[PDB]
């Protein structure tokens, strides 16, 4: 036998919730940090070829103007989630006159998931961090393809995540800046992927109280490679 | 042979044949039950008999004849629960007959309808078809008494004297040397070769109440089920 | 062992059923494409006329509307299924919004009808991969591709179909920084890049190239002749 | 091993290996346990961290002013049924203008799983759903299984380890009805303490109390306000 | 449930198909049916199978369907899967003179019966059509014309085409045979009856054991004429003729 | 055997072993026995306590169906409790459509046929569950009815359904059951409750007693037996 | 009316061994014309041809509808279809609209497919079959034509005289009709050919 | 319902379709039976022997009329043939409400055989285990047609389906011809279902049906015990 579409083991968990899981360890490694000046956060694109576009992969997408994204595993999933989580963030706009929380989005975005089946198929195989500046300040979460749902102060997800973990935790403490978590993280970076690292590596995500604006870093990153 | 999944579903098997609605024909012999139908005269008998193991368990509640409709009477054997189910659906359609169409169903038309619904659950799979059996018996005006016979594969046919349940073959071959001698059948002798062909293939010679007697007749054409007095009257009536 | 089924995973997380659809891509022909400064070219190999039919049904490079171009790999069934969806949405787009169609609009659509394609049990997966050509969007010269698994994608050079592996090594020394102008030059790139045939016949080339103003304009095989002569002009300073 | 496959199929047995599987699942989740007087039901539960550094996942979770449940099991059938739990509540505000009684809310629970425990096409709910509340009648302790039985009883403990808890329960369930709020809550989070590994304590961060009274809505406490209720206890006995 | 379905729908791990590779075979193993275009006709060719004697043969045409009323087609394959792509090709082309009021134009009719018999490859656990068949007419915009349609739903616009495993040394004869620019009637009939005297290996070719059908635009007015038993006979003797000057040469 | 695992498949010997399989799960269920007088019907349940924190009246099986009618299920608990509303949805729509209280001799009609269309198709399994159905009335009497987990539904005028289905009505039909008042059948029903294995291996139970009858005036409730406490009273006297 | 809103008449005689079939050419809307030259009689096969008259969107659409059901059924068998065959098909046509109905009236000419036997028939706006044996008419102006037809007639007639009898009978009963005119065609048919003539009418 | 909605029958990888080819061996062990196309009309017969000597001859019938003028007999197994006629029957009556005019053999054949060919494609269902005779006198000429449970047809002159329909065959070859009459077509249609009979043949071991141009004609046991009067 050994566990179809869906069963209980003996044991624990449906084995192809279990497999889902197992799908991101193929993906591409990010890092996203809380500080309570701001909410950082880093991908590795992975470019095979250079006639491949490098601006065609993306990894940080904008959901709204003030919560970014960050995307791992299968690519092909990832834009289904990506569509309704801008599409609810507008309608609460349309009802409420209002910013939809951080936390509030993936509530809407972890019903979804939790939807395999031939209820009214597959579940999905893509994790997610979520970047973004609430009434309650900077906030950071992370979502799975279990629908479990969970806030994070500083997560690694991708391959090579349980080694990015382990160093991880003994870089962060509560009184960072923005200034000092964004080193801190590719330094983390350069030491688990083995490219050497230039402005077409990786890209970087910022958002602040102050400056809900510039998601998105571009060649100012060549600046931040030098200094390090 | 047993090739693909013939064994188990509604197909075809090689030569021909198909192996989940010959199942069902001894699916009748688990009831532990025989029924006898005799059409001699102007009249039609059925007799069937019960079999109480328990004095906790009723008596009343205990009879396998039905009665369709006034003039339409049935004895069901095989499993108890596929059996009511299917009278279910006779009661309803001999109705349906009398809305449509303004008249009384003939015991010819009825079990028609009865046999097209065994049908569809041999053709269309993952539809158990219904091991079950039912005899009928009525009066047909300028074409006298009838007794019908259905079964599970969705055949019918329409003949004079009726064995089921478990020893068709026995009491089968007793009625056909019983009638090729085409006597006067008087409406005694009909109830005393539906009881004698009965109590010699079973060869018990019983008490007076564990049988049920159905009757119809052309001068009361109600459906008539006898008191335990009056079988009692033609139990004795043989014991010569 | 366990496939089977495009719904089930792997125990280390695979769906074997949409990478076996690219295994279909593999045994198409070759297509190849470019983006220049102003005019824009692909071309198409392996015709192999079987010398009792007419060749104007067996085509390859069709256009959706006016302004962008599709070639194709894999089985010929499925790419029609594709093509004459995508020309209904390119035209109920321009009916909806008045503007033209935009290059890259087109293949986020045929991305999302083959990614909800795959998603459903019961539902064979397009077993094709597309390259979409248009210098559409306002003066600016673009090129996509497709996949089976529905994620489109951009390149600047690209090859598929059997044998893909070579050319995409052969462009990448030689699609040069230095952008290549005097348009023929860049039609000759593709020339170049196409003489690496299954078997490089000379004749067997259909280059389509569009100088992103005017329609679709095919060549003919006496001026793809002209263009194979001058490439063994230029052949002749080896000795 | 032919017959471990779906709901629908019986066994030789008599037994559904497939209902008997989804209480395994609830045995994957942390304990809690829940308690009542005869004014006051409690039921405290016990986080688990997910990482060194992210927050602890939510357990006791708020359903109405006068209804609240605990959780063990699958999150995804948890919010499920949660939806479904919320929904009944605010019909019959909204048409009979009235409070639901607990007790036969609960029967619309069993109702509910009873369906995809018989009909193929959808697997058990995998949850263990812990229920407070007070209909005109008093405080209620209830308890759900994903063989769709409810129980009413006074003191339960559902989770992992949690036959522990379940006898420090049987032996002062006596004391239960007439103690108040200072102590029945700490009568209640002495049973957590031993379904836990002998060497570390239940702190501030991991646990939370949730309770409803007779004149008190529904008020979960977390992280902050579980301060006066571990102030004035005893240690382990080690 | 799961353990009674058919495939009918799943990838090789290599790439190729397994259920539509088998109904590609099966045609094979039936008749033989060929075309040929001429300068100003086109006609069809057919094999008669089941020529027992006690048949009657009422239908005037059992191969060939005059389909639209410029169209026709010959048939090879499943017989009893055969009659309801006829039934709805007829319908197409019958709403489409609903729509437009102008006769089809002779491809876009083969490309909408190539949607419906590729669809059932994709969704839907379905059996495929297991029939290749002809296609001869005339537009406004091309002229004569054949196309070859296939279970995967592959098309090809042929000059002079024919069945595979059973008479595919017939396609080897065409590129020797077939002459292009002038390939006129008379010529393309002889051409015809030369191909059927090998590939049916029934000596003398008898006349009940093949099938003919021409179609010449003729005035404006474009017959589809299937012509009878009786001048088979004449052109199976001038090709019985042409055996007596093949011997002069030794 | 391996044409065991669907209800719509027949075993070459022709019977369904997804009803076989489904009888014997009520086999493991505690005793519950259902007895009537000549002017009413006393049901009767051994429940055991599961371990200590149970609230004295929990989860019963002794349902109310009716203005007259209750239930006396045992086997599967959940299982019949979706099966009773299915019996208080039944007698709501013969309530709205006729204007008067239903006959049980109807009720358990409807009932069997809605436990028989589970047992026919791939899609769905059998039920689990066994019960009882006692309803009383001035035109009618008192009637007693008894529902396998095939759907064979008649009456009795005793029965058990549990572990101890023969070992308890062994004992039932020692009594005269036709004459005697049903307010002395509550004192012989606790007594057959505990003469067969109320703790013996098993560690704790509570008896329940429903009833229903002349006295009640039609009306369907629990004894009055906390009240007196006479059934225990009298039952433990039997030790010797 | 909805009847007349555009006008139209149309007339079918029946002779010795050929029928005759006449209609007008004017189209237009209520009181101003448009053009002299809208078809009202279709050919559907040899030798049997059919009249519309009513709502001019009605004529257009039947005479559609009757081509794509009259293809099909000359398909699916060799033959061609007999006079009284299309009577049935084309009053199953108009009774499935019912309460939705087209407004038109038509009218049947033609021979046996066979024989020499002609047919004549007409309907309603709903599909009543009405077989005659001398004539039928339908349009706006048919108290006219039944004032023409009653006293012309004769049983037995040649082609000769059913032309000239068919034609003194449109062209008197038109020229009294407002909103019909402009020209009258007409169609004799018979078993070796088909006669077509269009006539020197009014033009006001 | 759950909707499973698949078909039972795909292709062998020799490319042959397994369960129409199994339905077709049913259809050989059935009950035999004869027709033959005579120059006025067309002659049916079959074979009807009871199990028993209990059974009645008046209650089930084998030749069959769908129309006045159309009837139908078939060899194979039992309840399936009264499916496909009281679809026959339903099916010929949409054709005269349309048309108002009886159906010709040859259109009901086109269409009763698209049903039978709907129970091999669709999902989950299997094919007949029937095959058909089907007779008809329409405009001038008389019909004789065969339809199989794969779903195609034929026209016959002279054909036997049912057991030993081998015999037959090469018996109907040796003996028909050009033309004979009906009365004549009888003769030579009991003669070859006494090749495969049993050892008595009287009134109600056999039942014949007739196609005159005067309509549809199934025959009484009077003129059937006057038939085989000696007259073989």
């Amino acid at each position: 036998y050994d566990r179809g579409v869906n069963t209980f083991s003996p044991e624990g968990r449906l084995f192809q919730v279990e497999y889902a899981i197992e799908a991101i360890k193929l993906g591409s490694t990010a890092i996203g940090i809380q500080t309570s000046e701001g909410v950082c956060l880093a991908v590795e694109k992975r470019i095979t070829s250079p006639l491949m576009e490098p601006s065609s992969i993306e990894k940080i997408v904008e959901i709204d103007a003030h919560i970014g994204c960050a995307m791992s595993g299968l690519i092909a999933d990832a834009k289904t989630l990506i569509d309704k989580a801008r599409v609810e963030t507008q309608n609460h706009w349309f009802t409420y006159n209002e910013t939809m929380t951080v936390e509030s989005v993936t509530q809407a975005v972890s019903n979804l998931a939790l939807q395999f089946g031939e209820e009214d198929s597959r579940p999905f195989g893509v994790a997610l961090l979520f970047g973004g500046v609430d009434e309650k300040g900077p906030q950071l979460f992370h979502m799975d393809p279990s629908g479990t749902f969970v806030q994070c102060d500083a997560r690694a997800i991708g391959s090579a995540s349980e080694g990015a973990q382990s160093s991880l935790q003994e870089v962060y403490h509560k009184s960072m800046t923005l200034k000092e978590a964004i080193k801190s993280s590719l330094i983390i970076l350069k030491q688990v992927m083995e490219e050497k690292l230039n402005a077409t590596n990786i890209e970087l995500a910022t958002v602040q109280p102050g400056q809900n604006f510039h998601m998105f870093t571009k060649e100012e990153l060549e600046e931040v490679i030098k200094d390090i | 042979s047993s090739a693909g999944f013939d064994r188990h579903i509604t197909i075809f098997s090689p030569e021909g044949r198909l192996y989940q609605v010959e199942y069902a024909f001894k699916a009748i012999n688990q009831g532990g039950l025989t029924s006898v139908a005799v059409r001699g005269k102007d009249c039609a008998v059925i007799v069937t008999q019960k079999k109480v193991p328990d004095k906790l368990l009723d008596s009343s509640t205990v009879t396998h004849l039905f009665k369709i409709t006034e003039n339409i009477g049935c004895v069901m054997t095989g499993m108890t629960a596929d059996s009511r189910s299917q009278v279910q659906r006779a009661r309803y359609e001999a109705a349906n007959w009398k809305y449509k169409y303004g008249y009384e169903i003939p015991v010819d038309m009825l079990c028609k309808r009865i046999a097209d619904i065994s049908q569809v659950y041999t053709q269309n799979a993952e539809m158990r078809p219904l091991g079950c059996c039912m005899i009928l018996i009525g009066i047909d005006e300028e074409q006298g008494p009838q007794v019908y016979k259905c079964d599970p594969a969705g055949y019918y046919c329409g003949f004079k004297a009726t064995a089921a349940g478990v020893k068709q073959t026995e009491s089968t071959s007793f009625l056909e040397k019983k009638v090729k001698k085409k006597f006067d059948w008087t409406f005694e002798q009909t109830v005393e070769t539906a009881i004698t062909c009965l109590s010699t293939v079973l060869s018990i010679d019983f008490k007076p109440s564990e049988i049920e007697v159905g009757v119809v007749t052309v001068e009361n054409p109600k459906f008539r089920i006898l008191t335990e007095a009056e079988i009692d009257a033609h139990l004795v009536a043989l014991a010569e | 062992s366990y496939d089977r089924a495009i719904t089930v995973f792997s125990p280390d997380g695979h769906l074997f059923q949409v990478e076996y659809a690219q295994e279909a891509v593999k045994k198409g022909s070759t297509a190849v494409g470019v983006r220049g400064r102003d005019i824009v070219v692909l071309g198409v190999e392996k015709k192999s006329v079987a010398k009792l039919q007419d060749e104007r049904t067996v085509r390859k490079i069709c256009a959706l509307d006016d302004n962008v171009c599709m070639a194709f790999a894999g089985l010929t069934a499925d790419a029609r299924i594709v093509i004459n969806r995508a020309r209904v949405e390119c035209q109920s787009h321009r009916l909806t919004v008045e503007d033209p169609v935009t290059v890259e609009y087109i293949t986020r659509y045929i991305a999302s009808l083959k990614q909800r394609y795959t998603q459903s049990n019961g539902r064979r997966p397009f077993g094709i991969s597309a390259l979409i050509v248009g210098f559409d969007f306002d003066g600016t010269p673009r090129l996509y591709q497709t996949d089976p698994s529905g994620t489109y994608h951009a390149w600047k050079a690209n090859a598929i179909g059997r044998g893909a592996k070579s050319v995409r090594e052969f462009l990448e020394k030689n699609y040069t920084d230095e952008a290549i102008e005097t348009d023929d030059l860049t039609i000759k790139l593709v020339i170049k890049a196409l003489l690496e045939v299954v078997q490089s016949g000379g004749k067997n080339i259909e280059l389509a190239v569009m100088r992103r103003d005017q329609s679709l304009k095919i060549l003919n095989p006496e001026e793809i002749e002209k263009y194979v002569a001058e490439i063994e002009k230029e052949k002749e300073e080896n000795e | 091993n032919q017959y471990d496959n779906d709901v629908t199929v019986w066994s030789p047995q008599g037994r559904i290996h497939q209902i008997e599987y989804a209480m395994e699942a609830v045995k994957q989740g942390s304990a809690t346990v829940g308690l009542k007087s005869k004014t006051h039901a409690v039921l405290v539960a016990l986080k688990r961290a997910q990482s060194e550094l992210a927050a602890h996942q939510k357990k006791i979770l708020h359903v109405d002013n006068h209804i609240g449940i605990s959780i063990a099991g699958l999150t995804a059938d948890a919010r499920l049924l949660c939806n479904f739990m919320r929904q009944e509540c605010l019909d019959s505000r909204f048409v009979f203008d009235r409070p639901l009684p607990v007790s036969r809310l609960v029967s619309l629970i069993g109702s509910k799983t009873q369906i995809p425990t018989q009909r193929y096409g959808r697997r058990p709910y995998g949850v263990g759903l812990l229920i407070a509340g007070y209909d005109d009648m008093g405080p209620h302790i209830f308890q759900t299984c994903p063989s769709a039985n409810y129980f009413d009883c006074r003191a339960m403990s559902i989770g992992a380890r949690s036959q522990s808890a379940r006898t420090y329960l049987e032996r002062h369930m006596s004391e239960f009805m007439e103690c108040n709020l200072n102590e029945l809550v700490k009568h209640g989070l002495r049973a957590l303490r031993e379904t836990l590994p002998a060497e570390q304590d239940l702190t501030t961060k991991n646990v939370s109390i949730g309770i409803v009274g007779k004149d008190l809505e529904f008020t979960i406490y977390d992280d902050d306000d579980v301060s006066p209720f571990l102030e004035g206890l005893e240690e382990r006995p080690q | 449930s799961r353990r009674y379905d058919s495939r009918t729908t799943i990838f090789s791990p290599e790439g190729r198909l397994y259920q539509v590779e088998y109904a590609m075979e099966a045609i094979g193993h039936a008749g033989t049916c060929l075309g040929i275009l001429a300068n100003d006709g086109v006609l069809l060719a057919a094999e008669r199978r089941n020529i027992h004697k006690l048949l009657d043969e009422v239908f005037f045409s059992e191969k060939i369907y005059k389909l639209n009323e410029d169209m026709a087609c010959s048939v090879a394959g499943i017989t009893s899967d055969a009659n309801v792509l006829t039934n709805e090709l007829r319908l197409i082309a019958q709403r489409y003179l609903l729509q437009y009021q102008e006769p089809i134009p002779c491809e876009q009719l083969v490309t909408a019966l190539c949607d419906i018999k590729q669809a059932y490859t994709q969704f839907g656990g379905k059996r495929p059509f297991g029939v290749s068949l002809l296609y001869i007419g005339w537009d406004k915009h091309y002229g004569f014309q054949l196309y070859q349609s296939d279970p995967s739903g592959n098309y090809g616009g042929w000059k002079a085409t024919c069945i595979g495993n059973n008479s595919a040394a017939a396609v080897s004869m065409l590129k020797q045979d077939y002459k292009e620019g002038e390939m006129t009637l008379k010529s393309a009939l002889a051409l015809a009856i030369k191909v059927l005297n090998k590939t049916m290996d029934v000596s003398k070719l008898s006349a009940e054991k093949v099938e003919i059908a021409t179609l010449t635009r003729e005035n404006g007015k474009t017959v589809i004429r299937v012509l009878k038993q009786k001048e088979v006979e004449q052109l199976i003797k001038k090709h019985e003729e042409e055996e007596a000057k093949a011997e002069r040469e030794k | 055997t391996g044409y065991d695992l669907s209800a719509s498949t027949f075993s070459p010997d022709g019977r369904v072993f997804q009803v076989e399989y489904a009888m014997k799960a009520v086999e493991n269920s505690s005793t519950a026995i259902g007895i009537r007088c000549k002017d009413g019907v006393v049901f009767g349940v051994e429940k055991l306590v599961l371990s200590k924190l149970y609230e004295e009246g929990s989860n019963k099986r002794l349902f109310n169906v009716d203005r007259h009618v209750g239930m006396a299920v045992a086997g599967l608990l959940a299982d019949a409790r979706s099966l009773a509303d299915i019996a208080r949805e039944e007698a709501s729509n013969f309530r709205s459509n006729f204007g008067y209280n239903i006959p049980l001799k109807h009720l358990a009609d409807r009932v069997a046929m809605y436990v028989h269309a589970y047992t026919l198709y791939s899609a769905v399994r059998p039920f689990g569950c066994s019960f009882m159905l006692g309803s009383y009335s001035v035109n009618d009497g008192a009637q007693l009815y008894m529902i396998d987990p095939s759907g064979v539904s008649y009456g009795y005028w005793g029965c058990a359904i549990g572990k101890a289905r023969q070992a308890a009505k062994t004992e039932i039909e020692k009594l005269q059951m036709k004459e005697m008042t049903c307010r002395d059948i509550v004192k012989e029903v606790a007594k057959i409750i505990y003469i067969v294995h109320d703790e013996v291996k098993d560690k704790a139970f509570e008896l329940e007693l429903s009833w229903v009858g002349e006295l009640t005036n039609g009306r369907h409730e629990i004894v009055p037996k906390d009240i007196r406490e006479e059934a225990e009273k009298y039952a433990k006297e039997s030790l010797k | 009316s909805i009847m007349s809103y555009n006008g139209g008449a149309v007339m079918a005689m029946k002779g010795k061994n050929c029928v005759a079939i006449a209609a007008d050419r004017r189209f237009g809307i209520q009181a101003q014309m448009v053009t002299t030259d809208f078809q009202k009689i279709f050919p559907m096969g040899d030798r049997l041809y059919i009249g519309l008259a009513g709502l001019a969107t009605d004529v257009q659409t039947v005479a559609q509808r009757l081509k794509f059901r009259l293809n099909l059924y000359e398909l699916k068998e060799g033959r061609q279809i007999k006079p009284y065959t299309l009577m049935s098909m084309v009053a199953n046509l108009l009774y499935e609209k019912r309460f939705g109905p087209y407004y038109t009236e038509p009218v049947i000419a033609g021979l046996d497919p066979k024989t020499f036997k002609p047919f004549i028939c007409s309907l309603d706006l709903i599909g009543c079959p009405m077989v005659t044996d001398d004539f039928v008419v339908s349009g706006t102006c048919a108290e006219q034509m039944y004032g023409m037809c009653e006293s012309l007639w004769e049983p037995n007639m040649d082609p000769d005289h059913l032309f000239e009898t068919i034609s003194q009978a449109m062209l008197n009963a038109v020229d009294r009709d407002a909103v019909s005119g402009m020209g009258v065609i007409v169609h004799i048919i018979e078993k070796d050919k088909i006669t077509t003539r269009t006539l020197k009418a009014r033009m006001d | 319902e759950r909707g499973y909605s698949f078909s039972l029958t795909t292709f062998s990888p020799s490319g042959k379709l397994v369960q129409i080819e199994y339905a077709l061996a049913a259809v050989a062990g059935g009950a035999p039976s004869v027709g033959i196309k005579a120059a006025n009309g067309v002659v049916l017969a079959t074979e009807k022997k009871q199990k028993s000597i209990l059974y009645d001859e008046r209650s089930v019938h084998k030749v069959e009329p769908i129309t006045k003028h159309i009837g139908l007999v078939y060899s194979g197994m039992g309840p399936d043939y009264r499916v496909l006629v009281h679809r026959a029957r339903k099916l010929a009556q949409q054709y005269y409400l349309v048309y108002q005019e009886p159906i010709p053999t040859a259109q009901l054949v086109q269409r009763v055989a698209s049903v039978m060919q709907e129970y091999t494609q669709s999902g989950g269902v299997r094919p007949f285990g029937v095959s058909l005779l089907i007779c008809g006198w329409n405009e001038g000429r008389p019909y004789l047609f065969q339809s199989d449970p794969s779903g195609a047809y034929f026209a016959w002159k002279a054909t036997a389906m049912g057991k030993n329909y081998v015999n037959g065959k090469t018996f109907l070859e040796k003996r028909y011809n050009e033309d004979l009459e009906l009365e004549d077509a009888i003769h030579t249609a009991i003669l070859t279902l006494k090749e495969s009979f049993e050892g008595q043949m009287t009134e109600d071991n056999i039942e014949v049906g007739i196609c005159n141009e005067a309509g549809f004609r199934r025959l009484t046991p009077t003129e059937v015990k006057d038939y085989l009067a000696a007259i073989a």
